[PDB]
């Protein structure tokens, strides 16, 4: 997160920590066994860090879960980066500082503001990982300004969200994380050109598209 | 030669450590790739990195 400030200890529950050895991307508690993230996350051997502050040290409340299944969007395509979508099924039930977030009842609109967070770069440029949560709020941006930002690219299952000024963004890192608008998981930090660039916001899967697939996974895996 | 391009990190935001033939240096360096569209030199490990590229 690039122009962001501290969360605050556990201020974001829902908020996971992909793990390989190291943090490589996010990921939002939707369910006590259940994380969705961004399908170019998938990775073997994940682990899922839930309770996190500092990623660095061990600070007694996280659950460290083995993911016992990942399953990427059917129909995402890894050129396009379109249906950017992926569910983790946790080895065991995480023990709900560790708490879920809900699905949206209906998309968001231009306008609406959204909490954006990770552990990602937060240099644009330059390179410096946090020990601690990022916050960020942005507006989601009309799908017109999105387009115009990224001509030819921008499906009908994405969003931008940010600043046309540029300075306060989403960065590698923060891939797979929540964009909560409110109280509902509105986005999925998916793309973008850099980082904090002037007309250059970052792009993200739009979740309210997927909610009846969401669901419908969940229940039967 | 793909083995002299730089390393490409791509649009996506994740921070995947992958490993790219450095021709300066004459070894495989790491580097931070964001999860899609990677280019060629571009590897999992070192030791693909070496198989493939080394000596480049
Ligand atoms: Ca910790």
């Amino acid at each position: 997160i690039v122009g962001g400030y501290t969360c605050g200890a556990n201020t974001v529950p829902y908020q996971v920590s992909l793990n390989s050895g190291y943090h490589f991307c996010g990921g939002s508690l939707i369910n006590s066994q259940w994380v969705v993230s961004a399908a170019h996350c998938y990775k073997s051997g994940i682990q899922v860090r839930l309770g996190e502050d500092n990623i660095n040290v061990v600070e007694g409340n996280e659950q460290f879960i083995s993911a016992s299944k990942s399953i990427v969007h059917p129909s995402y395509n890894s050129n396009t980066l379109n249906n950017d979508i992926m569910l983790i099924k946790l080895k065991s039930a995480a023990s709900l500082r560790v708490a879920s977030i809900s699905l949206p009842t209906s998309c968001a609109s231009a306008g609406t503001q959204c909490l954006i967070s990770g552990w990602g770069n937060t240099k644009s440029s330059g390179t410096s990982y946090p020990d601690v949560l990022k916050c960020l709020k942005a507006p989601i941006l009309s799908d017109s300004s999105c387009k115009s930002a990224y001509p030819g690219q921008i499906t009908s299952n994405m969003f931008c969200a940010g600043y046309l000024e540029g300075g306060k963004d989403s960065c590698q890192g923060d891939s797979g994380g929540p964009v909560v608008c409110s109280g509902k998981l509105q986005g999925i930090v998916s793309w973008g050109s850099g980082c904090a660039q002037k007309n250059k916001p970052g792009v993200y899967t739009k979740v309210c598209n997927y909610v009846s697939w969401i669901k419908q996974t969940i229940a039967s895996n | 030669d793909f083995c002299l391009e730089p390393p490409y990190t791509g649009p996506c935001h994740a921070r995947i450590i992958r490993y790219f033939y450095n021709a300066k240096a004459g070894l495989c360096q790491t580097f931070v790739y964001g999860g899609c569209r990677a280019k060629r030199n571009n590897f999992k490990s070192a030791e693909d990195c070496l198989r493939t590229c080394g000596g480049a």
